[PDB]
């Protein structure tokens, strides 16, 4: 348990990249004497919220399409590449929005289109 | 020799490291034993010199061979331990002087070994195993030490001849292993930093015995006037220096704060190099020791890569050069092909040297004479580096090779104006230097050289001469229909190439066929084309071109 | 182009007489290397053919005269040109990976002979940069595990 | 099976052959242990001779083995190949594989199989040219089997140096009523 989990980050491209680039220079410091957290703190040199408020933040958390939260065990995950709009979607939403609209065009396991609140390119990896 | 080497370097680390029990000091007692045994050992042990004489012909010369290289390495791993257990005590540097003294007398003999057969076998020349920082420590100990409760134990060791030049061969073997592979061969020679640090400690080390104790101190033997320490270490230097700018290009201010941008470094480390080959040089030594001056030479060709060429030190170089050019005439091949390289690399990087190479064919042209043997020439004035033994042989070749170099450049240019159809500077100072590269030509066709490389190679160069010349008028035929009319300057150039150039080039043809395959009949094809061109261009430019030419 | 590219540059930087006449062109390098910044976003089909570019450069550029000016510059920085390539790339297009990797162990493993001195190089700077990226793709290692018997020591241990 | 594993460490560089030979005794005895002999005996000090003979004693019995296996084995007799045999083994693999009897259980060891074989041809040049050879020349019988497409996709799909040959080889095909729907 105390070694590495694999581990990877959802959220917004231009937010997670210096995530995922500090995770990777820094993660030789992982020591498997501390605990999870204990290394985790010091690898990705950040902290995290302890219950900021966990029911309530402030944020429509729901689709922005569907309007829920929990569709079919799936949770708000793809989200806009964007200060302005930062709308959590669903995979399965965002995605038959996507496959819709003439804009959009599919590469292997990717599909780019317009955020449909914002219109600025997002990507959606099935 | 391997298994002692890493023992004693693990028992070092074990007492600076480890303590801060009852286990080392086996080991100690041990190496203990074997040096005191090792020092009255001698030679009829290990039955060596007398009873095998070591050949490349039976399995016992093999076996002694291999026996005499265990020993060494092992005397020489006995000498590491006993320098790192005490601060300088005398008695155990007597007895490291007596393993040298055993270890020396197997390389004198096994040199003996490598008389009888050559020197085809890597094995005596095989790898020390001291650790460069071992060596840095040595070499620091020798020179820079003179801290009074160690001063009177290595005073014995400082005493050495044979030994001096031991220390600085190992350090040598070190840096040649550095620059061949990766990395040196014992242990931390594969973390790159501490190498590094090591680098710059031997660096400092030979700087220091090479500018405080000079060359001219040499009160050995006139055998050791090409093995001089004083030459040795600015080898090394050398070697240093070029391997450190082939690996560690990203870390010189730092290698050189061990010795402010590089400018001013190297601007002053360059003074006082130069002022020792000055000082050599206007010794004015009739013996003349080259190998050192070749060596300075060539320390200063690897130190000015590091000089911009917009720097005024640069341009202090180059006038420095230019200089010792006009100066110094020390009758050697060699220092003068290494200068005028030299010369030529820093000059070009600052302007085009057509003109240099039209002063340097004037002294050709001077010292040789003519063909005819009835124009008496001699502009000696102009660089006093060029003699009947040098210039003829050697400043030819090299400075045709640059005129090669001067062609290949304006056929780019050329090239580039054909393929564009930014036009007028460009043709400008093509035919600027095009013109200088002619009456360069004009004082090289009339000198006599000898039959060697000289002549087929003034020839080829003739040839690239006149296909320089076809590609221009090509180029003229191309443009002529679109602005209309000859510029005045390709008139002159084609005016000169006609007068000057091409009667001198028949008669030197004519004086190399006379004195007794290809490329006469290439020169031949290429002034045949030439004149042809030439036919074409003066019809479709609208200028006379035939009436300069005869 | 990119040879000539080449040629062109050192010739110039050897050269004061030209550097007084011609005015800095860009390089064909540099506009590739541009190329691969600007393909960061949503490029797939540039970066595809980006791959298969620099493993050509790599594969007729890679050491051959030991087993000089004209054989190592502009090979030289042919062969890193290759190298920096799908470095940068690795970095940002997350889905190529796995077949730089894969493909940079297809020319690791079997070869031996050609100097191969470049590919590891090359390896170990990718994977120094993202190790975590190889935890996605770890089978492509395993599987020249079991060809690690048969390989030259050198290459072994580097 | 722990015994059997553990054997080179134990024995001497004197009495391996008739340990061998004992072994490939017991190899055409139980089908059970192949795998664990097998890594025994790539490990140990033999005679290639003796290889050779294994090498086909244990291809006559390679419908025998039960699916799990059958994937290492193949490793075996891949990594046993020198140029020159390439294309004897080849076309007996080729020959004596089914894809047809074996079939989440069956596909995949298949998959795994298929990997094990993209693994060798990815890294020994020869099988490739071989095997298609293997295909080519056996254009005789009607009766090829759902691998021989397999493998050509594979081949095609990997080393391309090969295309335009695999190309070929499949127009021949195609007009010579070899290859068809079904
Ligand atoms: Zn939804
Ligand atoms: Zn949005």
């Amino acid at each position: 348990p105390t070694m590495l989990p694999e581990c990877f980050f959802l959220g917004a491209d231009h937010v997670v990249k210096p995530l995922g680039i500090k995770l990777s220079r820094n993660i030789h410091l992982w020591d498997p004497e501390n605990s999870v957290l204990q290394n985790l703190k010091d690898v990705l040199e950040i902290d995290f919220p302890a219950r900021a408020i966990l029911e309530k933040s402030d944020f429509t958390m729901d689709c922005g399409i569907c309007y829920a939260y929990q569709l079919d065990g799936t949770i708000p995950d793809q989200v806009c590449d964007n200060s302005q709009c930062g709308q959590p979607f669903h995979q399965i939403c965002l995605y038959e929005w996507l496959r819709g609209l003439l804009t959009s065009r599919q590469s292997f396991n990717i599909i780019f289109g317009e955020c449909p609140y914002c219109s600025k390119p997002i990507t959606l990896k099935m | 020799d391997y298994l002692l080497c890493c023992i004693q370097h693990c028992l070092a680390w074990y007492k600076n490291t480890v303590i801060p029990e009852a286990f080392y000091e086996d080991l100690d007692d041990i190496l203990e034993s074997i040096t005191n045994r090792m020092i009255k050992s001698e030679l009829e042990d290990f039955e060596l010199d007398k009873s095998a004489d070591f050949s490349q012909s039976t399995s016992i010369g093999i076996k002694n061979n291999i026996s005499a290289f265990l020993v060494m390495g092992v005397c020489e791993v006995l000498i590491e331990y006993n320098f790192s257990i005490s601060s300088f005590s005398k008695n155990r540097f007597e007895d490291i002087l007596s393993l040298f003294m055993c270890y020396k007398k197997l390389s004198d003999i096994l040199n003996e070994k490598a008389g009888k057969a050559k020197t085809k076998m890597a094995n005596k020349t095989s790898d020390s195993l001291l650790s460069m920082k071992f060596v840095s420590s040595l070499l620091t100990a020798l020179f820079r030490d003179s801290i009074q409760s160690h001063q009177e134990s290595l005073s014995v060791l400082r005493s050495s001849n044979e030994f001096m030049r031991y220390a600085v061969n190992v350090a040598l073997q070190k840096v040649q292993q550095l620059k061949e592979t990766g990395h040196v061969s014992g242990p931390d020679g594969q973390n790159p930093e501490k190498i590094f640090q090591n680098l710059c400690d031997l660096t400092r080390v030979l700087l220091w015995r090479y500018t405080s104790i000079p060359t001219s101190v040499e009160e050995s033997g006139k055998k050791e006037k090409g093995k001089s320490i004083s030459l040795l270490c600015l080898e090394g230097l050398q070697k240093i220096f070029s391997a450190v700018q082939q690996f560690y290009q990203p870390k010189i201010q730092q290698f050189l704060r061990a010795l402010v941008s590089v400018t001013q470094r190297t601007a002053f480390q360059i003074r006082q190099f130069q002022r020792s080959l000055l000082n050599l040089l206007s010794s004015q030594e009739e013996d003349f020791n080259s190998k050192e001056a070749l060596l300075l030479v060539t320390v200063l060709t690897s130190l000015s890569k590091l000089l911009e060429p917009s720097s005024p030190q640069f341009v202090q170089m180059l006038s420095w050069t230019s200089k010792i050019c006009k100066e110094n005439s020390r009758e050697d091949a060699l220092f003068c092909k290494s200068l005028m390289n030299l010369l030529f690399s820093l000059h070009v990087s600052y302007k085009s040297p057509v003109i240099l190479l039209r002063d340097l064919s004037q002294d050709i042209h001077g010292h040789l004479g003519d063909i005819d043997q009835d124009v008496e020439v001699e502009k000696t004035n102009h660089f006093a580096i060029v003699n009947l033994r040098t210039a003829a042989p050697t400043v030819c070749l090299l400075v045709l090779s640059q005129a090669e170099k001067v062609l290949e450049e304006v056929d780019w240019l050329i090239t580039k104006l054909k393929g564009q159809v930014p036009n007028q500077p460009v043709e400008k100072a093509i035919i600027m230097q095009l013109g200088t590269l002619l009456t360069f030509f004009h004082e090289l066709v009339q000198t006599a050289l000898p039959s060697g490389s000289c002549v087929d190679t003034l020839l080829k160069d003739l040839c690239k001469m006149y296909t320089t010349l076809t590609a221009l008028v090509r180029y003229y035929l191309q443009v002529c229909q679109s602005s209309g009319g000859i510029p005045k300057n390709m008139e002159k150039l084609v005016k000169l190439s006609g007068s000057h150039l091409t009667p001198l080039c028949y008669s030197f043809i004519s004086y190399v066929q006379n004195k007794s395959t290809k490329p006469i009949p290439n020169l031949i094809f290429a002034i045949e084309q030439y004149e042809k061109f030439l036919i074409h261009l003066s019809k479709k430019s609208k200028v006379s071109l035939m009436q300069h030419m005869k | 182009s990119v040879v000539k590219s080449f040629k062109d540059l050192q010739l110039l930087q050897g050269s004061k007489f030209l550097q007084n006449l011609v005015p800095h062109r860009s390089y064909v390098s540099t506009m590739i290397l541009e190329v691969v910044k600007n393909s960061v976003h949503s490029w797939d089909h540039v970066t595809q053919g980006l791959v298969e570019l620099g493993f050509i450069l790599m594969d007729s550029y890679g050491p051959k005269k030991v087993l000089p000016s004209l054989s190592r510059m502009p090979n030289q920085h042919a062969c890193k040109l290759g190298a920096n390539i799908l470095l940068e790339t690795f970095k940002i297009h997350e889905m190529i990976r796995q077949e730089i990797l894969e493909q940079v162990l297809n020319r690791v493993v079997t070869r031996a002979s050609s100097p191969i001195s470049h590919f590891l190089d090359l390896l170990s700077n990718i994977v120094m940069y993202a190790p975590l990226v190889l935890q996605s793709c770890s089978s492509k290692v395993t599987e020249a595990f079991d060809y690690l018997s048969f390989l030259p020591l050198q290459t072994v241990q580097r | 099976h722990d015994i059997i594993t553990s054997l080179p460490e134990i024995l001497g560089d004197s009495q391996h052959a008739d340990v061998g030979k004992e072994l490939s005794d017991l190899l055409i005895e139980n089908t059970s242990l192949t795998v664990p002999i097998l890594d025994v005996l790539s490990s140990l000090r033999l005679d290639p001779n003796f290889l050779l003979k294994v090498r086909q004693l244990v291809m006559d019995k390679l419908s025998s083995i039960r699916l799990e296996d059958l994937p290492v084995i193949i490793k075996f007799i891949l990594h046993s190949v020198t140029a020159m045999d390439t294309l004897e083994v080849i076309s007996e693999l080729r020959e004596k594989l089914d894809l047809q009897h074996c079939v989440s259980s069956g596909q995949s060891c298949i998959i795994l199989l298929f990997d094990v074989i993209k693994s060798a041809i990815r890294y020994e040049k020869t099988i490739s040219e071989a095997w298609i050879k293997a295909i080519e020349n056996t254009a005789s019988v009607s009766e090829h089997k759902v691998f021989d497409l397999v493998m050509l996709f594979i081949i095609y799909s990997t080393n391309t140096q090969t295309k335009k040959y695999i190309d070929r080889v499949l127009r021949n095909k195609i007009r010579s009523g070899c290859i068809q729907e079904q």
